[PDB]
């Protein structure tokens, strides 16, 4: 279970894959388990969780620009393999599940 | 009234005489539909703008509180001055004020269009006032626009920043990844359509160039919403102006509907292989991924007259078979809701008389 950065250039020294923990913290704060810096990304921006039942669930923090397959989300939402995620201005990621 | 003695309580009662007033206003000429998306039976209002709108649009108006403040016509208490404003305004008033100067090529959203289109329509009119003040339209009215747009790679599926240039002079959209441009797309062959869901991005625009009976799909987006929509409408300006000169004698009214085509239906079906399907007017394209650059295959859907029929069942649950003069194409849908639709979108083609160019397209397939 990993996220690809859809804006990373393979021909450049750009980090292309971020791996997810079972309870993954995403944001700008050093604490976050995936640290992203950019326009409109809070110290604590998101939370992705891998369930014991096997499913992937995204939980946006309040007052955050967050889209999943192009639509905004302000409550929790289940992710599927291949779904596309946008956070803030241009933190644009795809999801792959095993 | 009040009650006698020390406590002396004020009672209001069930009157609701003021939100009754506004309700009666919904029967005035021009207020039958959403001021912004045209959806019937609006039941919300912006009282600072004095327009009558649907639930969905009213949501978008709440984001613009410096311009619009909303109340339910039925579930909200209304101050007296607020009813007065509605009474002395309404949707016809707002058309004359805020839609005063709307270029005939500028795209007007329908209720089913994506959120970006509907929000940027409301903001254009009311916040920016793009159609009171012509100066504000320069981005899509100069006939030349250039800027960077995140574009999807052909096969790698990444989205990388690339300079684009729409130029009406040459009559083409072109991009550079540079000296000469990486590609040059003749405006005669451009279509543009918003596809946020497919593209995975709220600002996702699908641009198609049709060279040699093949239709390349380009998938692009802009970090800012206004800019992608300006791009969208610039493209429409480009097509329009191109078409006026390509076809004078044709009216603007006859040319606007051609500017850009939105698909009647897309979604998966079985062909058994699962493929993605796009019904663009007459060419049923199909794909491995929806973000494929080129159709895996196409299928021409002609007319009842040219020996084309669509049929239910097969000789997945619900089937639709497209009987052509050469061969038959069996398709399986998941749901009946879809089968219903997919078939309805095909029948539109079977019914209509073919044009000469459509014979030329058929002659290929
Ligand atoms: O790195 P890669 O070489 O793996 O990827 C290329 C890139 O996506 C190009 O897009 P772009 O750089 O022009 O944005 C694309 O051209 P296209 O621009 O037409 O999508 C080209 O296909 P192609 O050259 O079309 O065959 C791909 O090979
Ligand atoms: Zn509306």
């Amino acid at each position: 279970c990993f996220l690809v950065n859809l804006n990373a250039d393979p021909a450049l020294n750009e980090l292309l894959v971020y791996y997810l923990k079972e309870h993954t913290l995403i944001g700008s704060a050093n604490s976050q388990d995936i640290q992203l810096c950019g326009m409109g990304i809070l110290p604590e921006h998101c939370i992705i969780d891998i369930t014991s039942e096997g499913q992937v669930m995204l939980t946006p923090q309040k007052n955050t620009r967050t889209f999943v397959n192009g639509s905004s989300v302000s409550s929790p939402i289940q992710l599927h393999h291949g779904d596309r995620i946008l956070w803030g201005n241009n933190h644009f990621f795809r999801l792959n599940l095993p | 009234h009040h009650s006698s003695g020390r406590e002396n309580l004020y009672f209001q009662g069930m009157a609701k005489e003021r939100r009754r007033a506004v309700l009666e206003l919904l029967q005035r000429p021009g207020n039958a539909r959403c001021a912004d998306c045209g959806a019937p039976d609006p039941d919300w209002a912006s009282y600072t703008l004095g327009v009558f709108i649907c639930l969905s649009c009213s949501g978008i108006h709440r984001n613009i509180p410096q311009v619009s403040k909303v109340k339910s016509v039925r579930l909200d208490a209304w101050e007296e001055a607020q009813v007065e404003f509605m009474a002395s305004h309404g949707n016809d008033a707002a058309r004359a004020r805020f839609e005063s100067k709307v270029p005939s090529f500028y795209y007007r959203p329908t209720p089913s269009d994506c959120q970006l289109l509907r929000e940027q329509w409301i903001r254009a009119k009311y916040e920016r006032q793009e159609f009171i003040y012509p100066e504000k339209q320069e981005p899509y009215s100069a006939g030349y626009r250039e800027g960077f747009l995140w574009k999807r790679g052909r096969d790698n599926g990444q989205f990388l920043s690339r300079k684009f240039v729409l130029t009406e002079r040459e009559g083409a959209l072109k991009y550079f990844n540079a000296k000469e441009p990486k590609a040059v797309m003749k405006i005669e062959h451009l279509n543009a359509t918003f596809q946020p869901a497919k593209i995975g991005h709220p600002h996702g625009l699908q641009v198609t160039y049709l060279k040699d009976n093949s239709t390349r799909n380009i998938f692009i987006y802009h970090e800012d919403g206004k800019e992608i929509v300006d791009w969208f409408n610039a493209l429409r300006a480009a097509r329009f102006h191109y078409l006026q000169v390509a076809f004078p004698g044709a009216s603007d009214a006859d040319l606007v509907p051609k500017l850009s085509r939105n698909y009647l239906k897309e979604g998966y079906m079985e062909k058994f292989r699962k493929r993605w399907f796009t019904m663009d007017d007459r060419r049923l394209m199909y794909f491995k991924d929806p973000l494929d650059a080129f159709a895996r295959g196409e299928v021409f859907i002609g007319s009842k007259e040219s020996g084309y029929t669509v049929l239910h069942g097969f000789p997945w649950p619900h089937g639709i078979t497209i009987v052509t003069p050469d061969r038959k194409f069996l398709f399986a849908c998941e749901t009946e809701s879809d089968q219903r639709e997919w078939v309805a979108a095909f029948q539109k083609a079977v019914d209509r008389p073919m044009l000469p160019q459509e014979y030329a397209v058929e002659a290929h397939f």
